[PDB]
This record gives structure tokens, sequence and C-alpha cells, in this order.
RNA sequence: GGAUAGUGGCCUACCAUGGUUUCAACGGGUAACGGGGAAUAAGGGUUCGAUUCCGGAGAGGGAGCCUGAGAAACGGCUACCACAUCCAAGGAAGGCAGCAGGCGCGCAAAUUACCCAAUCCUAAUUCAGGGAGGUAGUGACAAUAAAUAACGAUACAGGGCCCAUUCGGGUCUUGUAAUUGGAAUGAGUACAAUGUAAAUACCUUAACGAGGAACAAUUGGAGGGCAAGUCUGGUGCCAGCAGCCGCGGUAAUUCCAGCUCCAAUAGCGUAUAUUAAAGUUGUUGCAGUUAAAAAGCUCGUAGUUGAACUUUGGGCCCGGUUGGCCG
């Protein structure tokens, strides 16, 4: 029979549904980090609580320990590569206390939108559904990318977007066919 | 676009060791159409049924058949 | 007993009102930032509750 | 000593103490007796199915004046009669009588929900054809 | 001693009353195949495990056997039993808890397709055979990403600073239109090629291809719990809502319906279980005067627990650490 194929979840719907002062709280940072739904919010902190519960478990344990000293290093590695922390902070306090806002200020969405090259966040995702703007290399689609600054690196826009030439596109050849009927 | 590429010393080692459904797609073979796999495990059955050659008993079921 | 009967009363003497026409609201991530714009743009109501949607006085 | 044993050695007291009293919750004793696959009448199912018999009148519990008017259903998989609500205003025309019910429960586990004495479970759909959707003329019941 | 591939009351001939048991034998039930494991996790835990791998049993219920190295073999045989098929009325022919499919059953679960090419198996083991296996189809159990068009130019729900020709205007409009429209996108077709046994489940250069009656999104609620309307019409303890407290008897914020809001976004509502909640199972860690609960009292076997003491005690050296009175 067919090995079997794992899945995992990745959001976490809080205990309770209904506070006046939380939903309030995640509201505004959905809207000012433009965040289309709230599952998303929910995703992020399932992550938060993820690497902070590692944190917390690795920091029960004593210090010297070589697992503590490995598991240590390779978070502090990733979370640099990912670059939400200051990579001249070794005392793992901003580690354990990241808050939610303070992870998504960093992510490419938010960096899109204070580099001004979208002028609205809500612009940003849409240009990216519709595919016209590559981080890299390779056309990206999709609004959750995290970039590790490789993309800060390799900015620049989509061979096939607009501002990237060599097409003028359907709705351009359309407008140009109908202004040279109008004229002659 | 990424994929797989080989280059043999010749047409003959190509044609040996190439695959025969490969060899068909890319024209340097082609294979005759056959029954599909239903009829021909069903004419696997009938004559396992049948034992021997069954032009003997193709013979008799038509003496049979006659008187 | 006795009462088997007049079933959804109201619901048969409902006149039927029919739907209004209105432009299509527009959902996904454009209602996110509708609401954001109806609630913190919106300082009508603050005095004493911060109410967020009064009826029609 | 707090009255239970506090030995090193009273592992086995201690299990044997909680097993029985454990007999003393109804959630337990229930599931370990085996009541709802036996004596309910749903055979431990989420739903059932039945043919409507007849219609109920039943009043409501003080403080109340209503009729809530359900129907008598009689099971398939085993034959029990019941009485089964019909929820919305204006579904009884449409679940009337002599129809392949189907059959869900009320919330309660397995107890009456407000002013309806007696009743336990509720009509969900009827023939095919939900009542919800019934009730909002999605789709009708076919005559036949 | 026999039998077995050999151990063995495994089976026979010959002694004692031998073996198990309140530390639960034996018997009964299991809506019991056992594990890795599945769901919350402060900890300790409570449920589930038919099912993707291992081991065991069966291939209608039983038994008994040939071949074979290996079978109590059933897509091998023999016989009897819930079944069931074919006669020109003697006889013969099995068995899908294997694939697909149907019937019955039930709240509940797919096409009577294609391929041996990605994987492996068997054979004279190399050119064959494999419903094992893979491909497609159905159906949204789960699970990850995620569309329902941004926006130039002016009319305001009334916003920051200056010329102070003082409540007339300007390098940016926080945010609305039935005005004009600036680069754009997937789905559905695809002069075209790519995934596969050339064909649709991934892309693109295409051509048709949003302009808000447009390619239009709902499930239930708005008294509280629990955020969310004393806004209007209808009914009038009726019809109904209602997880619980409750609403409705002529001004109903709760019923039915039109504008607004929420869990979520193609996902939500309901039912039945189970986990946290539950320090309402309490080993951690519950209560017993009056809220339920100290046997009427005492003795006593099992069980649990059970004063204190025995080398408690000092001197020197050194393989090894210390952010070290050390950069």
């Amino acid at each position: 029979p067919r090995a079997p194929r794992t899945y995992s979840k990745t959001y976490s719907t809080p205990k309770r549904p209904y506070e006046s002062s939380r939903l309030d709280a995640e509201l505004k940072l959905a809207g000012e980090f433009g965040l289309k739904n709230k599952k998303e919010i929910y995703r992020i902190s399932f992550q938060l609580s993820k690497i902070r519960r590692a944190a917390r478990d690795l920091l029960t344990r004593d210090e010297k320990d070589p697992k503590r000293l490995f598991e240590g290093n390779a978070l502090i590695r990733r979370l640099v590569r990912v670059g939400v922390l200051s990579e001249d902070k070794k005392k793992l306090d901003y580690v354990l206390a990241l808050k939610v806002e303070d992870f998504l200020e960093r992510r490419l969405q938010t960096q899109v939108y204070k580099l001004g090259l979208a002028k609205s966040v809500h612009h940003a995702r849409v240009l990216i559904t519709q595919r016209h703007i590559a981080v890299g290399k390779q056309i990206v689609n999709i609004p959750s990318f995290m970039v590790r600054l490789d993309s800060e690196k390799h900015i620049d826009f989509a061979p096939t977007s607009p501002f990237g030439g060599a097409r003028p596109g359907r709705v351009a050849r359309r407008n140009a066919a109908r202004k040279a009927e109008a004229s002659g | 676009s990424v994929g797989f590429g080989l280059v043999y010393n010749s047409v003959a080692e190509a044609k040996k060791f190439e695959p025969t459904y490969r060899l068909v797609r890319y024209g340097l073979a082609e294979k005759v159409e056959k029954a599909s796999r239903q009829q021909r495990k069903q004419k696997k059955n009938r004559d396992k049924k049948i034992f021997g050659t069954g032009k003997r008993l193709a013979k008799k079921v038509a003496r049979r058949n006659a008187d | 007993h006795g009462s088997l009967a007049r079933a959804g009363k109201v619901k048969s003497q409902t006149p039927k009102v029919e739907k209004t026409e209105k432009p299509k609201k527009p959902k996904g991530r454009a209602y996110k930032r509708l609401l954001y714009t109806r609630r913190f743009v919106n300082v009508t109501l603050v005095n004493g509750k911060r109410r967020m949607n009064p009826g029609p006085s | 000593g707090k009255g239970k044993p506090r030995g090193l050695n009273s592992a086995r007291k201690l299990r044997v103490h909680r097993r029985n009293n454990r007999w003393a919750e109804n959630n337990y004793k229930k599931r370990l007796l085996g009541t709802a696959f036996k004596s309910s009448p749903f055979g431990g199912s989420s739903h059932a199915k039945g043919i409507v018999l007849e219609k109920l009148g039943i009043e409501s519990k003080q403080p109340n004046s209503a009729i809530r008017k359900c129907v008598r259903v009689q099971l398939i998989k085993n034959g029990k009669k019941v009485t089964a609500f019909v929820p919305n205003d204006g579904c009884l025309n449409f679940v009337d009588e002599n129809d392949e019910v189907l059959l869900a429960g009320f919330g309660r586990k397995g107890k009456a929900k407000g002013d309806i004495p007696g009743v336990r479970f509720k009509v969900v759909k009827v023939s095919g054809v939900s009542l919800l959707a019934l009730w909002k003329e999605k789709k009708e019941k076919p005559r036949s």
C-alpha cells in the first residue's frame, strides 16, 4: 500500500472568540500591516508560540549543556537569516520576547510598502497575486514570502511585468488600436 | 526549464538501452498495436480453459453439430 | 390538544418583501479595509460608551 | 493522613479505589455500561432514520403557552417509537406523514431542550430534502 | 514408551491429591485484533488505535488431507452444515473479509476505466506474467497557498502648515460618485508545445478574455453568556425563538421580513462522542458537624504503615572546572 504522506496545521483559533480587546487589537494590526484575513494572524501567532515555546524549553535546561548550545545557536541563526532581530544581540531576551507586531513589521509585505515601490499594501497584494512583481530571479505570486535579504540584495521587477519592457500588454495593445482607428 | 538528458556513443547502443516506450515516443521505433488488456486476458482465460491445441476439439464440435 | 393546525401562521401572513437592489460588497482583501475605514475613521459616538453601530435617531 | 493511603506500596489500593469511585460519574458509568448503545433509541448514533406516524400537539411547560406540534417517528434500524420535534416555522406541512424522515439529536446529551416535555430528537431532513431547504424555499420536496 | 523436524501430559501405561488463588484464581462482558502510535501539552493526565508499517487470525461455519523445503492453503482437494447456479428432470458446477461493480444494511463511504513506463515480486530466474503497484474518474472527510479589480483629474464626513491682501487660497488629499478613465490578472476555450502509456490534475508568447443588473459569497446571530440595533412593517402566551437564564398575551431591541455588524472565507452551521475546562475522580490534588458523605460499637485475617542506634570524625598531596584578586 501507498506510504503515508504527512500534513500539519499552521494556525490556532484562540480559546475565547469574542474579546472586545483581543479582537480589536488584532484588527488594528491586520489593518495596519495589510492582512486580508484573520487566520493569517492566527498562523503567525502559531509560529510565534512555537518559537517562544522552543525558547522556553531551551532555557528551562541548565547552562552550558551542549544540546542547549546547539539548539539556541540554530534558532539564533535562523532568526538572523530571516532578519527580524538585530544581528548584534545574543542575550536571547529579544527572541523570547518577540511579539506578533515586531514579527510582522519585518516581512516583505511591510518592506515593499515602506520602501515605496507599491504606494499601498493592498496594491502590493494585488500586484503579487497578479504576478507582476518578482522578488528575485523567479516570479512570485504569494503575499507571504518572508524574504531573507536575498531578495533585498536582488531587488528588481519581473521581466514580463510593467516597466520591464518587451511587452505592451493586451489592454495597451487594444488602446493603441483604438487610438489608431480614431486618428485614421 | 530543467530535464534529464543522455547521449549514447552510437545509435545501436541507444536503441539497445533506451526503453521501448521512449523509442516509440521519439519515433526511433514503433510497437504494433494489439488487443487491449482485458481482451488479451480473456483470450488467455479461454485458451487456458481449452486443453490441447484445440483443432481436434473444434473438429469434434463441428461433427457433433453436423450430426 | 386540538391545535394540530395553523402551522406557520405568521410564516403565511408575513408580507413578501423582496430584496432591494444594492451594489455588491467587495470581499477578500477589500472587506478588511472597508471595516478598517468604518471603524477607525468613525468617531461620531465617543461620549460615554464609544458606540459602533448607532441606530437612526 | 487525609483519608486515602499515602504509602509507597499502596498503588494497588489507590488504583482499586479510583476504579470503584469512577462509577459515581454518569459519563464513565454510561460509557462502560453501553447504555447509549442499547438503552438509547438512536443505537449510539448521531443521526437516525424513521417513518412519520402521526402528529402530536403537546403543550409547553410553564411559564409558556404554545403548541410545539411534533411528529411520531418509528425508527428503521430497531423499530422503536419516538416523538420528534419539527423545528422551524411551518415545517409541519412539509413533514406531514408517510415519509422517510431523518432525525437528529437536540443538543442536551439526550434531554429535552426547552418547554417541550418528553421529546429528545428533532427533524432535520425529510424524504431526502432538508427541512431548512423546505423552510427557505431553496428546493421543494417532490410530491412522489 | 509412542508421535513429532526435535523440548514437552503432546498422547499412552503405571503414584500421590498434586497445581492456581483476596498480591483477585476461576467465571462473565467487551459496542477487544496487540503494538509503533492519534487528540491537549505548566506538570500529573483522560479518551482513541478497524485503517497507510510490524506481529497474529480468517478468506461462507466447521473439520480432515495430497503435492510441496515450507499450507491445515481455500483465486488446492474431500465430506457435512445458515446459501446458491446450470437440465431435452441421469448429472454437474463454488465461496469477491482480493479489483471494479451490485444487492441487503445503515447517518455513513468511489468507476462493472488505462498501463506494467516511476517501485518491487515470480518464473527455465535475461524479451513474460502481476486489479501487488501506478494513472485517470467520483466525492470539497483532513491539510498548505489563496481571486471577487488598485488607482490620475473635481464635487465633502471636515485635516494638518504659511501669504496673515484677517472664516480667500497653495509642493500631499485620512477617507465616499449613477462623470472621465493611465500599466494589469486567473477561471472557461488553448494555429502552439510541456506532467504521463503522444491526452486533460502545474506554465506560458499567444487569439477570445472583468469595467461594479458586471465572471455578483454564504452559512446563524445582534438581551446576557458573547462583539455585535428600544431602526421600521406583520403576528399577538397564537404562530414561533430559545445550548441555559428567558422573549412573545397590541410599541416584540429575542418570532417572520428590508439597511448595518460578527467565526470565517469557499467555508461555516447542526447532531452524537471524546479532551481541556474538571482541584465536579483529586498520586500531584477534592469533600464527610450543618451543603451528599465517619460504618451503631468493638475485635480481628489479608493489605498499607511501623522508636532510635552500627565509620556521626580529622590531617597531606594531585590527574579536572570556576564570568576567576587574570584582556
